[PDB]
């Protein structure tokens, strides 16, 4: 309803992950398959990872779609960019230290 | 006589003066008109939908 021509592809995988591929376009152009946008969403969590390719033009629209489809109110961008997705996953979920002292 | 009067009309067009104007070749008139009609209809319906929303 916001744009006119846009391609959306979903892939629901375990680890509670949803991969979304988006090909952007408007009322007077066809969807460009050369510059897609990738999103990784974790269900029932306030975090979502995105690939910075072309969303600089449609960032508010993507934020609105994410905050409406997931039944939220606000959305903000964290000052944390990195090429290693697993490192970001471990840092954001703060599960990089898995050593606990116990006598058992 | 046809070619004679045709050359004469060519000369008469050469002697005439007119303020300058610009366009392209004549083979792509109908095609460009159809593309512009289609684009106009598409833009109109899109604007109507956006305005209703």
């Amino acid at each position: 309803r916001a744009l006119k021509n846009v391609t959306v592809s979903f892939r629901e995988t375990e680890e509670n992950a949803v991969w979304i591929r988006i090909a952007w376009g408007t009322q007077y152009t066809k969807p460009n398959q050369y510059k897609p946008t990738y999103v990784v969403y974790y269900s029932q969590t306030p975090y979502a990872f995105t690939s910075s390719s072309m969303l600089r033009r449609n960032t508010p629209l993507l934020g609105q779609a994410l905050t409406i489809a997931s039944k939220h109110h606000q959305i903000v961008k964290m000052d944390l960019r990195s090429r290693y997705l697993d490192s970001l996953k471990a840092i954001v979920f703060k599960q990089y230290n898995q050593t606990f002292e116990t006598h058992n | 006589h046809l070619n004679f009067l045709k050359k004469r009309l060519l000369q008469q067009c050469e002697t005439l003066k007119v303020p300058p104007k610009k366009m392209e070749d004549l083979t792509n008139v109908s095609s460009l008109l159809n593309m512009e009609r289609a684009r106009d209809k598409a833009n109109e319906e899109g604007l109507a939908l956006l305005q209703e929303e």
